[PDB]
């Protein structure tokens, strides 16, 4: 659960660059043989992307911030990603969505797990019968309410360690729109050294999780390997095949779609990454001709709001009248019509020089940004266990026989010792 | 599931003699890498089981040097290049790794000197027993070798199986000699409908069976 | 619901956030306790003089009038179009036309046209097809795909 | 020095549950996997299961496979096991094994548990001086016995003269029958010790309490 690797070491985030990848559907909506322009949470192209890999003496899994969201690509020969940890917390202390491809189907489930130091599931001991089916979970040690539950097709998981190049490679989609959840998954064989392929790919809807939970960071999941000869101590002595991972971050972006006649995405053009794909983008088109066209307009942004409003002088004397040297009775409290002036209000209600203030109707904030048709002043003293029936609709001796103030009274009560 | 066999049942060896116990697997536990799974479990008198070996090809810490295995496939052998006092137990196979651990047959071993035949006594049921309503008759046979040995019950020269009980005892400390009484449980009105009693000591060193009788109406 | 969820003096189950300190966006629960400042003097989590606990209690009561009484609310909240259709109304549906001119309600979409089998081929997800111009160009049977 | 410690004997009635717990000492719990296993005396040893602590995953024989359940406790270091709708064939010694550390070259074994599933209830034991039969039997030396019939549960001990007589000693083994036990002593001495000194049985049996001398 919380054993920590004995050979992980932490290695800096290092960058690369993405070619063509980022792009998906942004819907179900088919569409063949035409440039569709939409504008969805995208990761831009040639952007940087973080450089993890897993070794027997650097294992990565470091929590990433999820944002609005990212981009997963890796390369593989056995399949060592076993998959991701999903939300904001990663604890019980609220929901998180995790995905987990156990060896036999892809599981996803949102509920309060318990939060481990280093997450992840392995197997042990195959021997002769290749096996390679998920033996320890590791994922997290409880759960508790379950919202979402779902469950994918059975299939088998090879785990075989292969030799030479990369010969898979997985990519996904993770965003959140109005708290739903959508996944994107795209899979092609290549014959990789190092780094990434040269080359384009769509990646199509996996399931669809209504889920609405916020996330703001998530973990990779990977796969180690134990046998009956080489084993460790529980859990730091155990080691994870040869792996890279590869996270990137989506962005507000707008990209031309262009479709084939089968309506597979052929190609992709970002408007933000070449002024060239801005002149596609405002053209509408995949093929630019030799000329000079006018794509936006430039401006310059402010850069920052500047106030500057008339002297508040002149002010009427409120403090006076709080102030004065003798008030009116309670049946005889006395009618002040105010106008003619400005209200400084910001010395009154934040300067906590009185025991008590509340208002009925508005914040004492709002207050302060509101300009008034009428406003008046009534001044009066009464006893301390006759203070509370100063309120809309109260009674008394004083609520009600002496003075009394509307249900929809909309103005503010101040007293003091 | 596997099914695991062992063979002899078995073995005598004298102090300083070499022991073999051998173990069969339906299944072959080697793989890829070379090194096998198993696992030599020796439970002493009174104890319980306690490694000896693992891998086959490498020896458990704090056990003897004497102890090591050896073998390939299936098939396997437990090699002991000394065997001294303290070697007295059931040897044991264990199928290891993950899956549904299997466990062997079992093999005695047990220290070989000069054969002994049985000292054979037999004593009546006591005079409270038949007061108490039920009746025992109970022979003693002590100092013999090899452990195997069986006894005969006679009632007025018909034999009787019913009833008839036998304990070995382990390995003597001095003599080694090995021990077993049989023990007739007869009900207060049959002990009493019949007179005379025999017991037989049928034994591998004596073709003729040690008999010893007594009278219920001498008794 | 007067008759229900009004108890003696008041139902403390139901509660209200009195105070907030920005305006809401669509679609979001603020569930946080913090305590609402409306001066400078920091409020240490706790309520004091401009310092209001955003959580309050209704007034519910069995001799409330109509306006003060509970009257619970229900709001409903759809996507048209947006996604494959999970929900329908009870509206009995009738058999398949093909090479023939008619009024199609297929998932919704209500239009007139002409049924015929395509050749083109969409995705397993891929339901609802557009043409250059975005109108109607094919769909996907629900029923038998 | 590790040590695995059980409860030396436990006893139900058919149909009811047995609660097992194997102390861990000298070693870590979470990080070492704990066995579990059966001895009878008729085929040996029998595999019940094994869990990892840290993990929880149990397997069981196929002959066990929804007969028992097994759990751990961390902070007791201590591994249970529980036996659930027990009949007569359950009757069996109970052993744990641990510390694997995730390896098959480290293991240990607890001295066992002995579990009865039987309708008996505990039977004191009844005790008699077994003396020869006819004279006609003689020898240079005499053969004496004592005889135990009739009692349950296991163990229950007997020696001659409270144990300060170790010559000529022989202790046989119960053995069980018709959910009862049933053992037999012999002491040899010469000629010149019985009847001209006296000889004595003494039985104990802890689980009743019972303690019995019977002079022959
Ligand atoms: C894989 O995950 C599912 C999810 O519930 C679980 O039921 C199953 O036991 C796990 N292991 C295997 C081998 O399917």
């Amino acid at each position: 659960q919380c054993v920590n690797l004995t050979t992980r070491t932490q290695l800096p985030p290092a960058y690369t660059n993405s070619f063509t990848r980022g792009v998906y559907y942004p819907d179900k909506v088919f569409r063949s043989s035409v440039l569709h322009s939409t504008q969805d949470l995208f990761l831009p192209f040639f952007s940087n992307v973080t450089w993890f890999h897993a070794i027997h003496k650097r294992f990565d899994n470091p929590v990433l911030p999820f944002n609005d969201g990212v981009y997963f690509a890796s390369t593989e020969k056995s399949n060592i990603i076993r998959g991701w940890i999903f939300g904001t917390t990663l604890d019980s202390k609220t929901q998180s969505l995790l995905i987990v491809n156990n060896a036999t189907n892809v599981v996803i489930k949102v509920c309060e797990f318990q939060f481990c130091n280093d997450p992840f599931l392995g197997v042990y001991y195959h021997k002769n019968n290749k096996s390679w089916m998920e033996s320890e979970f590791r994922v997290y040690s409880s759960a508790n309410n379950c919202t979402f539950e779902y469950v994918s097709q059975p299939f088998l998981m090879d785990l075989e360690g292969k030799q030479g190049n990369f010969k898979n490679l997985r990519e996904f989609v993770f965003k959140n729109i109005d708290g739903y959840f959508k996944i994107y998954s795209k899979h092609t064989p290549i014959n990789l050294v190092r780094d990434l392929p040269q080359g384009f790919s769509a990646l199509e809807p996996l399931v669809d999780l209504p889920i609405g939970i916020n996330i703001t960071r998530f973990q990779t999941l990977l796969a180690l390997h134990r046998s009956y000869l080489t084993p460790g101590d529980s859990s730091s002595g155990w080691t994870a095949g040869a792996a890279a991972y590869y996270v990137g971050y989506l962005q507000p972006r707008t990209f031309l779609l262009k479709y084939n006649e089968n309506g597979t995405i052929t190609d992709a053009v970002d408007c933000a990454l070449d002024p060239l794909s801005e002149t596609k983008c405002t053209l509408k088109s995949f093929t630019v001709e030799k000329g000079i066209y006018q794509t936006s307009n430039f401006r310059v942004q402010p850069t920052e709001s500047i106030v500057r409003f008339p002297n508040i002088t002149n002010l009427c004397p409120f403090g006076e009248v709080f102030n004065a040297t003798r008030f009116a009775s309670v049946y005889a409290w006395n009618r002040k019509r105010i106008s003619n002036c400005v209200a400084d209000y910001s010395v009154l209600y934040n300067s906590a020089s009185f025991s008590t203030f509340k208002c009925y109707g508005v914040s004492p904030t709002k207050l302060n940004d509101l300009c008034f048709t009428n406003v008046y002043a009534d001044s009066f003293v009464i006893r301390g266990d006759e203070v509370r029936q100063i309120a809309p609709g109260q009674t008394g001796k004083i609520a009600d026989y002496n003075y009394k103030l509307p249900d929809d009274f909309t103005g503010c009560v101040i007293a003091w010792n | 599931d596997v099914l695991m066999t062992q063979t002899p049942l078995s073995l005598p060896v004298s102090l300083g003699d070499q022991a073999s116990i051998s173990c069969r697997s339906s299944q072959s536990i080697v793989h890829s890498n070379g090194n096998t799974y198993l696992e030599w479990y020796l439970q002493k008198p009174g104890q319980s089981p306690k490694l000896l070996i693992y891998k086959v090809s490498n020896r458990f810490s704090g056990v003897p040097d004497r102890f090591s295995g050896s073998g390939s496939g299936t098939d396997f052998t437990l090699k002991i290049s000394r065997v001294e006092a303290e070697d007295l137990g059931v040897y044991y196979c264990f199928q290891g790794s993950h899956v549904p651990r299997t466990f062997g047959g079992g093999t005695k071993l047990e220290i070989k000197r000069a054969d002994a035949a049985p000292t054979v006594s037999i004593f009546p049921p006591s005079s409270e027993q038949l007061t108490s309503g039920g009746a025992s008759v109970v022979c003693f046979l002590n100092n013999f070798y090899p452990k195997d040995i069986n006894v005969k019950w006679k009632i007025d020269g018909s034999e009787r199986q019913n009833g008839v009980l036998n304990s070995w005892t382990d390995q003597d400390s001095k003599d080694s000699t090995y021990s077993m009484s049989s023990t007739l449980t007869l009900t207060k009105d049959e002990y009493e409908r019949h007179n005379s009693y025999t017991c037989e000591a049928t034994h591998k060193t004596s073709t003729s069976p040690i008999v010893k009788s007594f009278n219920r109406n001498e008794c | 619901s007067n008759n229900l969820d009004s108890k003696v003096g008041g139902n403390y189950n139901y509660l209200y956030r009195l105070f907030r300190k920005s305006n809401l966006k669509p679609f979001e629960r603020d569930i946080s306790t913090e305590i609402y400042q409306a001066g400078s003097t920091p409020c240490n989590g706790v309520e004091g003089f401009n310092c209001y606990f955003p959580l309050q209690s209704y007034g519910f009561q069995p001799t409330n009038g109509v306006g003060y009484q509970p009257y619970r609310v229900v709001v409903l909240s759809f996507e048209l179009l947006h996604a494959p259709a999970t929900v329908c109304g009870p509206k009995k549906s009738t058999n398949l036309v093909k090479n023939k001119c008619v009024n199609f309600n297929f998932n919704g979409l209500t239009g007139t046209g002409v049924l015929t089998e395509s050749n083109k081929k969409f995705l397993p997800f891929q339901q609802f097809g557009r043409d250059i111009a975005d109108t109607t160009d094919a769909v996907r049977d629900p029923q038998t795909l | 020095e590790v040590q695995l410690l059980q409860s030396g004997a436990e006893l139900v009635r058919p149909g009811a549950l047995v609660k097992l717990s194997c102390k861990a000492s000298g070693f870590n719990i979470k990080d070492y996997y704990m066995h579990w296993v059966k001895q009878r005396p008729e085929q040996g040893l029998e595999w019940f299961g094994w869990i990892d602590p840290e993990n929880g995953n149990t397997i069981y024989d196929p002959k066990f496979q929804g007969k028992a359940s097994i759990t751990a406790d961390t902070s007791s270091n201590t591994a249970y096991l529980q036996l659930s709708s027990l009949t007569s064939e359950d009757t069996a010694v109970y052993y744990c094994a641990g510390s694997g550390n995730y390896e098959d070259a480290m293991d240990y074994w607890g001295q066992g548990t002995s579990v009865t599933v039987s309708s008996a209830k505990t039977t004191p034991p009844s005790v008699y001086p077994l003396a020869p039969g006819s004279a006609a039997q003689t020898n240079s030396m005499v053969t004496l016995g004592c005889l135990v019939k009739g009692y349950f549960p296991e163990p229950v001990t007997v020696t001659w003269n409270s144990g300060s007589l170790s010559s000529g000693v022989h202790t046989f083994p119960a053995v069980l029958q018709s959910d009862l036990y049933t053992l037999s002593s012999s002491v040899t001495v010469p000629s010149s010790t019985w009847p001209s000194e006296t000889v004595t049985c003494n039985v104990a049996h802890p689980a009743s309490s019972t303690k019995v001398d019977k002079k022959i």
